[PDB]
């Protein structure tokens, strides 16, 4: 009845990773999210169906976004991933493969298969097979496809 | 060897469906309580405190810096055994000599200063996080961690705890509002 899924949100700096989490978890959007002392990750609870409750942990890569290397204490036990880039910047889309490759080197399904990974084309208000289970044109400012991309990821996680 | 006895508090609610930003009060309650009881931080959390039981944000960083001084929560003194670990944390290396120095550093601090509170950048969030080092086991090479994000105390490997310390002491991850990051301890504890 109750499931706990840890999902990583990775990508380059300034693409909307923190904003996407804040929009989906807290229905909030802004350009400056100040820092406090409170949590190690975000939580979203979903009434997936009448017989299933899904607790979704959203781990913002945060301070590790400028360096692009993943530590075990961050990625351990991950079952899904969002790879986010900015469509208004060409260089941010280039490093999607560098994040996807680093992701594929650290975490994996119990059977060895790659974890479900969704590509997020953020700032959509303003295909190639590399291992992604899907893709969505999301917008943290306009709240577009962010909720669909989460259910799309949770569905692929529940398939396994 | 050295295992302290403190009450664990989760910053989740009873059902685990609500996540509060209560890492600051939970960690403060760990290092101040004794013998499996709960410290009286109710005067700070209940009195119209927006930072308590808040699902969005925690306590302000500068406001928490002043709160630690009021409750006699002190930073561990800059000793030579601490400086060697801090230099190793700058290089992000965990070889045998560093791991042995880490084992003696944690053992010494837990014996003489009791449980430690670690304030560090969050692993999966833009904010800061607080957790507690309450015990150590040299046989399995693990540390007893009181992390309010979990449902119970957890025995974590030394290198995983070492990577958590790296966030608080390496200049790569320290922001301009990370002046509160570091290891703290209860100023009234004595072995
Ligand atoms: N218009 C628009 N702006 C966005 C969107 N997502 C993020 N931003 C802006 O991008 C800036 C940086 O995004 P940020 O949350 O820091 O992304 P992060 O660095 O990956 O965590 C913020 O000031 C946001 O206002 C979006 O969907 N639409
Ligand atoms: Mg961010």
């Amino acid at each position: 009845r109750e499931h706990l899924f840890k999902v990583l949100v990775i990508g380059e700096l300034g693409v909307g990773k923190t904003s996407i989490i804040k929009r989906y978890v807290h229905q909030l959007f802004s350009q400056h999210y100040r820092a406090t002392i409170g949590v190690d990750f975000a939580l979203k609870v979903l009434n997936w169906d009448s017989r299933t409750l899904v607790r979704l942990q959203l781990w913002d890569i945060a301070g590790q976004e400028r360096f692009g290397n993943m530590t075990r204490v961050y990625y351990k036990e991950a079952v899904g991933a969002f790879v986010v880039f900015d469509i208004s910047r060409s260089s941010t889309f280039e490093a999607v493969l560098k994040w996807k490759s680093d992701l594929d080197s650290k975490v994996h399904l119990p059977n060895g298969s790659p974890i479900p990974a969704v590509l997020l084309a953020n700032k959509c208000d303003k295909d190639k097979e590399h291992g992604f289970a899907g893709w969505f044109e999301t917008s943290a400012k306009d709240n577009i496809n962010i909720e669909e991309a989460a259910r799309f990821l949770v569905e692929k996680i529940l398939v396994n | 060897q050295i295992i302290h006895h403190r009450n664990f508090q989760s910053q989740f609610d009873t059902t685990g469906n609500t996540l509060y930003n209560n890492a600051w009060v939970c960690s403060l309650n760990v290092i101040k309580s004794r013998d499996g009881n709960n410290y009286s931080a109710l005067e700070d959390i209940t009195s119209d405190n927006q930072a308590f039981n808040n699902i969005l944000e925690g306590i302000d960083i500068i406001e928490c810096e002043n709160l630690l001084k009021e409750m006699n929560v002190q930073k561990i003194p800059e000793s030579s055994l601490f400086t060697n670990i801090k230099e190793a944390l700058q290089a992000e290396v965990f070889n045998s000599t560093v791991e042995d120095d880490f084992e003696s550093f944690i053992s010494y601090e837990l014996q003489n200063h009791g449980p430690l509170m670690l304030i560090r950048p969050s692993l999966g969030s833009e904010c800061l996080h607080a957790e507690c080092i309450v015990g150590y086991d040299s046989e399995v090479k693990k540390v007893l961690i009181y992390d309010s994000m979990n449902t119970s105390p957890e025995w974590q490997s030394n290198i995983d705890v070492y990577d958590k310390l790296t966030l608080a002491f390496n200049d790569k991850y320290k922001n301009e509002d990370c002046s509160i990051c570091g290891l703290y301890y209860d100023g009234v504890y004595e072995p």
